[PDB]
RNA sequence: CCCCACUAUGCUUAGCCCUAAACCUCAACAGUUAAAUCAACAAAACUGCUCGCCAGAACACUACGAGCCACAGCUUAAAACUCAAA
RNA sequence: ACCACGAUCAAAAGGGACAAGCAUCAAGCACGCAGCAAUGCAGCUCAAAACGCUUAGCCUAGCCACACCCCCACGGGAAACAGCAGU
């Protein structure tokens, strides 16, 4: 998080802000305002780090750097608040709507895809092919037949080495 | 010489492609220029307000 | 130039890069609906030889069959990436595009 | 409207209730006996698994677990 | 419905005829059991 | 043309065009911005079209 | 049904259960007010597009199968016999 | 006739296509790939219906299948009209 003693987005372009009291500096700092004042720090500063025009809130990466900064709000009100089923809907709904985004990007450019991912720390994953209950039927039947296969495959090789010799005896 | 002709047809519909691209940088950079002038006093409206 | 292979040239959607040296591509077909007289995508899955695995998921290739296949499922080899992922070459201009925006204006190269 | 049809579903699922509520024992019985047949069903379809595949035994160390049992 | 449902879900199925009480067939030959007046 | 591949793909480029691929491996694209669908649809008949004397013989 | 008393329960905490006449009894999105305004009533009449769903009544919010922390449960959901209606 | 350095006809093999009903058959359980090999990787099919059950000869200048049964027919059961007429 933005350190405490960080200035407002809208005080921080004011000239002669650094030579105001310090009473002053508290008043216009992060500590003496609301959280949602602090993500719009955070997400500044992930603007400026990752898109190529800081100030072009309508691409598809800063949308994306946005909503990332309201998923992790949503990820630490629920740290503390989890039974908010309120909040864990806007949670999921906003980790889907990226990741929405996050294929749109892929999709048409790439390299500002990878510097999305890089940027946000976030490891794109692409969706299973078959939703699907796996039930305890299934969960145990695909268990055993991946023991059975492992266990195929072993007793195959054991098959292969007495061939081998028995073939080397001859000679 | 259908592929040539092809080949051609393709060229042509570039250079009117290129002029049409043209007429919409200016059209593109005049509006930008607007833009930009009024997001300038926008700022300073709003950087005087703040200061 | 002759071939076993039934399908000679054809375009598809890479769906699967797991397998060593080799590419899934969704191909998808045009398919007239008898009772509707309306066409529908048919698609069918291809293993492609990809030798230096160059394919990525989603991507756009073009298939050359093989003389004979080379695999149980392997009848094609890799001829063409048409578009690549989030990396497209606009055909008309030759210059790279991201959706319908270029990201290089070809009034640069006049 | 008339709720006629709703009458019909009412005395249908009030008779439902009633004679489930007389006969909870002997249906109670007759679950315990299906939910055993099929447990039983369950450690064939996997015991063809392994005899199909050439195994003579389960693989090493493999127990099939009861799935089918409320604990 | 959509032409893209009808398109998924194809034709309709005609339910299977059922047969009668000769089991499709025009007549049966039976033995007489018993005899008796329904009302 | 029923066992020509057609393959559609909306939105990838910042103009439309047609791109046709030849057994021999011949590639002919043919752009049709600012083009409507009947020129088009006699564009590609002229440089890839049976000729209305072909089909009569067949 | 009326009167009195009192319990489970209604509350909190942590887990379940997953139903409602959960109903504006109006699916989501977009568009129109000119056509014929329109079976009726409800709530003026429609178009585009998509998904879901329906195909006589009753059997049946049932049977069997499968899934489920559910075990007198929930979800999905038939058939035979019967009728000329509903 | 023979050579056919071919044509015709047409097996095996390879690629593609190809009935109906039931999803209360939803998962199949080795069904893939790379490598000269050794061997390595862990993949392959599937609600756009895999896997499975049931039904049915078919797309009729005709075709497919079968030929007492065990899909086959070394072998076995057993002793064969689904050739014509006939019982
Ligand atoms: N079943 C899948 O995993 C799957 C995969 C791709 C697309 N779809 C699409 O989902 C729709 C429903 O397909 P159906 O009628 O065969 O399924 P269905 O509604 O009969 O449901 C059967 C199975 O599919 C799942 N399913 C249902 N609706 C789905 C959806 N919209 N997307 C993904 N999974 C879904 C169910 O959870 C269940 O496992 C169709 O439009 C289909 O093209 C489904
Ligand atoms: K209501
Ligand atoms: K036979
Ligand atoms: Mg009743
Ligand atoms: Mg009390
Ligand atoms: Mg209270
Ligand atoms: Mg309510
Ligand atoms: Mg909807
Ligand atoms: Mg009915
Ligand atoms: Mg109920
Ligand atoms: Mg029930
Ligand atoms: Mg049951
Ligand atoms: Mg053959
Ligand atoms: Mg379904
Ligand atoms: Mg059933
Ligand atoms: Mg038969
Ligand atoms: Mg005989
Ligand atoms: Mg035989
Ligand atoms: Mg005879």
């Amino acid at each position: 998080d933005p350190p405490p003693s960080t200035l407002l987005k809208d005080y921080q372009n004011v000239p002669g802000i650094e030579k105001v009291d310090d009473v002053v500096k508290r008043l216009l700092s992060l500590e003496m305002a609301n959280k949602k004042e602090m993500l719009k720090i955070k997400q500044e500063q992930f603007m400026k780090k990752i898109v190529a025009n800081p100030e072009d809130t309508r691409s598809l990466e800063a949308r994306i750097i946005a909503l990332s900064v309201k998923i992790r709000s949503y990820e630490e009100h629920l740290e503390k608040h989890r039974k908010d089923k309120a909040h864990k809907r806007y949670l999921l709904m906003s980790i889907d709507q990226r990741k929405k985004m996050l294929k749109n990007l892929r999709n048409t450019n790439y390299d500002v895809f990878e510097k999305i991912c890089w940027g946000l720390g976030i490891e794109y994953t692409f969706p299973p092919l078959y939703y699907r209950r796996a039930h305890r039927r299934f969960v145990t039947k695909k268990a055993l037949c991946i023991r059975v296969f492992q266990e195929t495959q072993k007793l195959k090789k054991r098959r292969r080495a007495l061939k081998a010799a028995a073939a080397a005896q001859k000679q | 010489e259908l592929m040539a002709w092809n080949q051609a047809e393709n060229r042509r519909l570039h250079e009117l492609r290129i002029a049409r691209l043209r007429q919409e940088e200016r059209e593109q950079e005049q509006r930008q220029a607007l833009e930009q002038a009024r997001k300038a006093e926008e700022v300073q409206a709003w950087a005087q307000r703040k200061e | 130039v002759r071939s076993s292979v039934h399908a000679r040239w054809i375009v598809g959607k890479v769906i699967g890069t797991k397998m060593q040296k080799t590419a899934k591509v969704r191909v998808t077909r045009l398919v007239l609906d008898p009772y509707l007289l309306k066409y529908f995508n048919k698609r069918k899955t291809y293993f492609a030889h990809d030798a230096l695995q160059q394919c990525t998921v989603g991507d756009i290739v073009l298939l050359r069959a093989l003389p004979v296949p080379r695999a149980k499922h392997v009848k094609h080899e890799l001829a063409e990436i048409v578009f690549k992922v989030g990396k497209v070459i606009d055909p008309v201009t030759g210059k790279p595009c991201a959706g319908t925006t270029y990201l290089e204006s070809p009034l640069s190269s006049e | 409207k008339n709720v006629l049809k709703i009458r019909r579903r009412k005395m249908n699922h009030h008779k439902y209730r009633k004679l489930v509520k007389k006969t909870r024992f002997l249906r109670r019985k007759v679950q315990e006996g299906r939910l055993r047949r099929k447990q039983i069903k369950f450690e064939k379809d996997l015991r063809r698994i392994w005899l199909k595949a050439g195994l003579k035994e389960a693989p090493e160390g493999w127990q099939t677990p009861k799935i089918y049992l409320r604990g | 419905a959509t032409l893209n449902q009808m398109h998924r879900l194809g034709p309709p199925k005609r339910p299977p005829r059922k047969l009668g009480p000769t089991e499709g067939r025009p007549q049966l030959k039976g033995v007489v059991l018993c005899t008796f007046t329904r009302k | 043309n029923p066992w020509v591949q057609i393959m559609m793909f909306k939105n990838m480029t910042p103009s439309p065009f047609l791109r046709f691929y030849l057994d021999s491996g011949e590639q002919v694209l043919v752009d049709v911005e600012t083009k409507s669908n009947k020129e088009i649809m006699e564009h590609i008949r002229k440089i890839l079209g049976k000729n209305e004397e072909t089909l009569r013989e067949e």
